[PDB]
């Protein structure tokens, strides 16, 4: 009945998607193909055919064709519908203009059609899940191009996006500040709720809590795979207090332009050191509010919380959830904004998280995913805007962007909009 | 005769209702397949109050299950006592309400309410004598708060004289489970105070205390809480279904419990409640049952009666008892706590005694109390609502669905007036 | 009728109380499971004095067990006759008092006293006719000295007319078991002299002598001492529970034993006490029982009556006896020891005779003596208290919990006044 | 229900802890792991997990990582929680300044967090047990740093510490007087009761009473292990007259700045010569007051007793305890201060002490541990202050301390404070 269309943009989204759909197939008994061996709630993500083959309800789009070409040769070659996997001629080359104005224009009409063929095949449309990179290229331009196209064809339908936000210190591209601001300016008015994660933050978690000194990108994706499973577990499984994707918009977004929650997942524990842990509900709930466990390298205590969604899983008792949240509300260090006395949205599900073979997480009994909107993220935007200001003041790389469909003015408009958003975060955080 | 039709709403109502119909079916000998296998014939005499009959001894509850999402009922029909319900009564949409009152009431439920009414009228018209409508929902959600109040207005406009009683789960003060609770509660209450006869306010936090303190339950699921709510809902409708030394009809309670039209918010209770290990240390007699009924720790609402005064009270007993004991205890409570009872009402207790107790219990009692202390609940919600509303905390989600800021101000004013009225009648004569 | 409610406190009270309820249950035929299997029906007629009834013949003691630490009661409930008590009556905190009166009375017990009262009122209100409250504690500890006196003040303020009798273990003169005893004793006594009707002062050192000298016991545990205390506590409340030729109610003793309001400190005793090998060399008759009752070596308090004078005396006999013998012996004692009895009281003996003796004994007797020699005990504590207080020996542990040095001075002044009053009434007329 | 958090600092504390937790595991049937074979009062020291694994409620902290690294390779490798064992980069090098100002600052925030995760997991917090060395390094600086941090986060909670006080003649470090005074000055106002032991004193006992000419550090620790078991036996086991850790503070500490009891353990007897001993209660009680059995090389008869705690164990009759203490009170040689007529706190427990296999103590039936506060310890402080005065007068080793975060003035302030404390001990010992 319910449905979720997954759009995976760029190398990040495609590689994150590989982990998501390896988990979903495992959460439903699927056999790396559309086949199920000789397992009934899959309908939210998997379309079914008379052959016994289940087809993921996802669209893989990339202007580059090396990452997707690896899927077609991978173990999941025979899972996805071949026309879902869309590849272009030449990548965006870390340039927002190429992704949005020159190359995106030649693929957007193709991905949008395949989305249409999926939207009309659903008994009822619930929302879109967008996976993309914030660094730039396809993830910055194509997404903002696609987001604007979905906003008109589908209007009020929910649009949730998972963004790999740039890390404070770590960086892999030189023009991230240009791409980060340009995409944000064109996605504020077309996105409902953007869940942020940082590679650096997960890198800390992967060695600080999981005992691994060599995290690859596969490890980070498998951690992100768990989060999305938890977010969509209510649709996929039964529970005591369920939550729907359209509930996040109102619960987490007090104002239309402030829709950037952080992310967390408490029981990120090594298998060996799990033998010495009780892993009770009150303790994991407290771990969510520690700076040491955030998946975005932004310290919550530098700001004030504005909304929180606690999505429990597995063996959980709602009485314990009530107690743990009550104590957390008591702590003075954990500060909520005054104008939000009602601070928590709670969701409980009966399905324990499943562990991917060859993975790193322990076989936990119960888990909680926390989605918190905080004013602390205002610091990250200010830091990002400073980097953009340094480069733009010198016109460090402008000639690349201006010469591929964009214009000089858009740099000024994008930055001032980010200034307004940073101002807005300040007004929200002050009272009387 | 005196049939009751049950309406669900949201996930809360559907979960509570599924347990209520398991309890009711238990005391009437109704199997999960619909067949009757009870021993006493008395439980079958008045089985028409909730059930409709069919060929082969099948009995069909007069229940209407509605939600804007089918995930909840699909659990209901898949679980025990789910095949009992008539399939045509599952009225549902595809896109749920995002915990916002505006969507459930104006946009999403508006287009689906007509489908529900067409089932309600069909159910009601099959009743020889319709007593009233019974609605279970939650004020903090979107479907229950929005659609449940939309149904209430529609039915009240279509059955003006019938009694409508609501068993609504109220947001707890300690911790919330929905960030927009003040908006849903305030808007939902704005409708209840005008379009229902008797609302039974309960909150989960209070039921958590009862399980933790009294029952000494260490793993209280929502099934345990819903059983507590079921027992009180069964209690207030036992005179309609069983004989007793002194009967109390739903309208009998409303007359005795509602002095003024708008003061119709009750906080229920139940007794006996004892742990598995403390059962062998109790007499299980009328004097103690009446003692814990008025105990503030045994009430299913957060507000403590000690902070206010009882306008009225009802004590629906069950099981064979000495009428002398019952009257003496109620009088004994009246004398000791004379400060807790409003003085311009000479007698503040309405009594009833049903002859048949719940299965496995020799005695039982259901407490219903209309107390001015309930003003705390609404005043607390007013403080939260005005806090968020002062700086447009989440309005755009509501005004975008068709609402308007004027309605927000009207709802708050009405709730404040009700709090004022409850406070006003807490003062003695002159 | 004339029900007694038992209150515990600290480790001393809980250990003494657990033995008292084993003895009481023995003479009433109550099994450790709560069932009754006695032979004589008389022991069941007045069983309501201490026990409440339940379904299936289960009898539940009207006991309230309280301590600031649960280690002691967990031993109580785990041991024999521990499952008898009602689980709801175990009222306890987590952090114990460090043997300081300030913590138990002002800081630790203050926040827990309300929980106890809610159980005391519930227990008391179930009594057809409440006779009084019975408290067992120790003046040298922190919970018993501090919280026990806090309860005493609370109950006396809530039940002004009822009789409150305390069986308090007093610090011994020879050796101490707590370095801060003078502070706990002085502060606790400051409360007792104002808020209790009859205090039964006992000390372990005296019971050690009795076991060593009379019983010739070579391995006296605390169980043996507590049995001695239990027997005297059973003795003073036998007329309420059994018939006799001449009855003595608790208020009957208090009237006859307390001339002035503040002189209500008694030193109990018991008889017969004989070793296992010396039993075949005794007549076991009234003349000898009365002889060892007044023997200073057979009293459960350190102070020797020879150093002062008896203001009054009570002799609660048990077993079938010749009333002529009893009166002649009491008169015989009065004549010989005329120097030991105050002269402005023409008769210094109150007599009673219960018909039923303790199990395994044909005869028994309980001695209660209000003697001016008790002034030695308080004067000795005053000397220790003023020694420590002269140079702030341990005050910081007390003043840090909320106390103040002024309260220390007031407590000492009050104790000195009581010692003065006891001395003043030791002199003859004019 | 009850709880005790054990913090072990430095090489001394860690190695003393190894003996303590080998005894506790033996006192509870534990099997060198968290497992108990196919045993119910452990809850005071051991946390429990659903796996059947019991986790010690202790924190091992050291700036050096050789001693703790040996635990991780020892027989108890799989007992402790791996994050309890905290190790640093470089040791304090017998320097108080390094432990307190430079290296401690980089670990204190880590150990304090693990303490927090334990404090909130207890049904009710009773107090802290601190094991550390007085010689110096981590034990002198880190502890005083940790003690000040616990004093604020937990306020009035009981803080008991077991210190290896420097011996009069024997010494293993050249700068002990600097570390001993500096740590004492910063621990007087943050510690409740410090139990003192000397290596030399136990060395005498180990050969004079136990017939061993070759005591290692393992032997001394096993003797200290018994003492702590006796102190905490009341919490762990049932008895006739129990005592709680919060009772020591008021019973032994007449004044806030005078909280340094000695220690004793009477039945320290060889197995072979135990066959010729009755080991009755009166005799062992008298042994506690003999200078030949003190665990601190300070003679009690050089001063006046001020408080005594007799913690009996095993087959003991309270009547005998009453008699023995009565006779001891009679002896004139055993002098108590006049202003303390009430001299004894008594505790009786039903659990006989357990003998560690491969140990040296005999299988005694009953045992008594005595904790006495005496003015005689004033001599030890005076001796220690003299050694400090000699070195400081020449500034013998000051340059090491000043150059690692400390300052010249702190030497003067620390010493004058010790002078005041020595003066205070004199005032307490005089009457009228
Ligand atoms: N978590 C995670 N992040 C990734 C992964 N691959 C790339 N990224 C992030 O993506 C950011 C840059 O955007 P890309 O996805 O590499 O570029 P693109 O979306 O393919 O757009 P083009 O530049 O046109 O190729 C980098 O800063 C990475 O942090 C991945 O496998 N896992
Ligand atoms: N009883 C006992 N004492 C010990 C033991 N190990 C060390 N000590 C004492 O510790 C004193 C010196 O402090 P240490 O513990 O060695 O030094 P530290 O605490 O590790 O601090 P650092 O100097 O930074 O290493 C010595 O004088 C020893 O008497 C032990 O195993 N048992
Ligand atoms: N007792 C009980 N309360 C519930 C249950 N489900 C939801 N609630 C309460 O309902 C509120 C959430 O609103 P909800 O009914 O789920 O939204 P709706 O589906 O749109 O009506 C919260 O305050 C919950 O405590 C249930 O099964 N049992
Ligand atoms: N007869 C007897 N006396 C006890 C017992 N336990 C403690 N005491 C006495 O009580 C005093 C100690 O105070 P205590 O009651 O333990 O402290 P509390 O728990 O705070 O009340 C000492 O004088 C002991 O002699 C017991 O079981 N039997
Ligand atoms: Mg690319
Ligand atoms: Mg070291």
């Amino acid at each position: 009945m319910r449905e979720c269309i997954s759009v995976h943009i760029g190398q990040a989204g495609v590689q994150m998607g590989n982990a998501c759909w390896e988990l979903y197939c495992l959460e439903h008994g699927i056999q790396q193909d559309g086949i199920i061996p000789d397992d009934s709630s899959f309908g939210t993500f998997f379309s079914e055919t008379g052959s016994g083959k289940h087809v993921p309800r996802a669209v893989f789009v990339d202007l580059e064709q090396t990452v997707i070409g690896e899927i077609r040769t991978g173990h999941y070659r025979s899972l996805f519908h071949p026309e879902q996997l869309i590849t272009g001629k030449e990548d965006a080359a870390n340039n927002y203009a190429r992704g949005h104005y020159t190359i995106g224009k030649e693929i957007v009409d193709s991905v949008l059609d395949r989305v249409r063929k999926m939207a009309d095949q659903c008994s009822g449309l619930q929302g879109f899940l967008i996976f993309h990179s914030f660094g730039g290229g396809t993830g910055s331009g194509f997404t903002s191009l696609l987001m604007e196209r979905l906003s008109v064809d589908y209007g009020k339908k929910s649009k949730l996006e998972f963004s790999v936000y740039p890390a404070p210190q770590i960086s892999t591209a030189v023009v991230e500040p240009y791409n980060s601001i340009l995409t944000t300016h064109t996605t504020l008015e077309h996105s409902d709720c953007a869940f942020m994660v940082d590679n650096e933050a997960i890198y800390d978690i992967c060695n600080r809590n999981l005992d691994i000194e060599r995290p690859t990108y596969t490890n980070l994706n498998r951690l992100i795979g768990q989060i999305v499973s938890s977010i969509t577990a209510s649709l996929r499984f039964d529970g005591a207090l369920n939550v729907d994707l359209t509930e996040f918009q109102t619960n987490l977004v007090p104002y239309p332009r402030i829709h950037f929650p952080l992310v967390t997942y408490s029981p990120i524990i090594s298998a060996e050191k799990a033998y010495h842990e009780q892993l009770s509900v009150p303790e994991i709930t407290n771990a969510c509010f520690e700076y040491s466990n955030q998946m975005v390298k932004c310290d919550p205590r530098r700001g004030k919380y504005m909304a929180c969604c606690l999505l429990y899983r597995g063996d959980v008792v709602p009485k314990d959830v009530n107690a743990a949240i009550a104590t957390i509300k008591t702590r003075k260090s954990i500060q909520f904004v005054d104008w939000c006395p009602t601070g928590f949205k709670v969701g409980i599900n009966y399905q324990p998280p499943t562990a991917v073979p060859g993975g790193d997480l322990a076989k936990v009994q119960r888990a909680v995913c926390m989605l918190s909107n905080t004013t602390a993220i205002a610091e990250a935007w200010a830091r990002l805007d400073h980097k953009f200001d340094l480069m733009y003041s010198k016109r460090a790389f402008v000639h690349w962007y201006v010469g591929e469909g964009m214009e000089e003015g858009e740099f000024s408009e994008a930055r001032e909009d980010m200034a307004a958003l940073e101002k807005d975060y300040e007004e929200v955080g002050t009272e009387s | 005769m005196r049939e009751i039709v049950h309406l669900q709403a949201g996930q809360c109502g559907n979960q509570i209702g599924a347990k209520f119909w398991e309890v009711i079916s238990d005391e009437h000998g109704i199997d999960p397949t619909g067949a009757y296998h009870g021993d006493s014939d008395l439980q079958l005499e008045r089985i028409n109050v909730y059930y409709n009959e069919a060929t082969g001894g099948k009995y069909v509850p007069r229940a209407v299950l509605v939600d804007l999402e089918p995930g909840t009922m699909d659990s209901v029909r898949s679980g025990p006592f789910g095949q009992i319900f008539r399939p045509d009564n599952f009225v549902f949409g595809q896109s749920g309400a995002g915990n916002n009152w505006a969507k459930g009431h104006y946009t999403e439920g508006a287009e689906l309410v007509d489908s529900v009414l067409d089932v309600v009228r069909k159910e009601a018209e099959s009743c020889d004598c319709l007593q009233g409508f019974q609605l279970t929902h939650s004020l903090g959600g979107g479907t229950g708060s929005g659609m449940g109040t939309l149904l209430i207005s529609k039915i009240r406009e279509e059955y003006p004289d019938r009694i409508m009683n609501t068993f609504s789960v109220v947001p707890s003060p300690k911790v919330s489970d929905t960030v927009v609770e003040p908006y849903n509660a305030t808007l939902s209450v704005h409708q209840l105070v005008e379009n229902t006869d008797e609302t039974y306010c309960i909150d989960n936090e209070a039921l958590y205390d009862i399980c933790f303190r009294t029952l000494k339950l260490t793993t209280p699921t929502y099934g345990d809480l819903n059983h507590l709510v079921s027992a009180t809902m069964s209690g207030v409708t036992t005179c309609l279904r069983f004989p007793g030394q002194l009967n109390a009809d739903l309208r009998k309670l409303a007359v005795n419990m509602v002095p003024f039209p708008r003061l119709h918010f009750f906080m229920p209770g139940f007794a006996p409640l004892t742990s598995r290990g403390s059962q062998q240390y109790r007499a299980l007699t009328v004097p103690e049952l009446t003692q814990q009924m008025f105990d503030a720790k045994n009430m299913m609402a957060a507000c403590d009666p000690r902070h206010g005064r009882y306008l009225t009270v009802a004590a629906i007993f069950r099981g064979r008892m000495s009428m002398k004991e019952v009257d003496e205890q109620m009088l004994n409570v009246q004398n000791k706590n004379s400060s807790y009872f409003v003085e311009w009402i000479p007698n503040n207790v309405k009594t009833a005694v049903c002859d048949i107790p719940p299965r496995g219990l020799k005695m039982s009692a259901t407490f219903i109390g209309n107390s001015t202390a309930i003003q705390e609940l609404f005043k607390r919600i007013s403080e939260q609502f005005t806090a968020m509303f002062r700086r447009k905390a989440f309005l755009h989600w509501y005004t975008g669905e068709g609402m308007d800021e004027m309605e927000f101000t009207e709802a708050e004013s009405n709730m404040n007036d009700l709090v004022s009225e409850y406070q006003q009648y807490q003062d003695a004569t002159a």
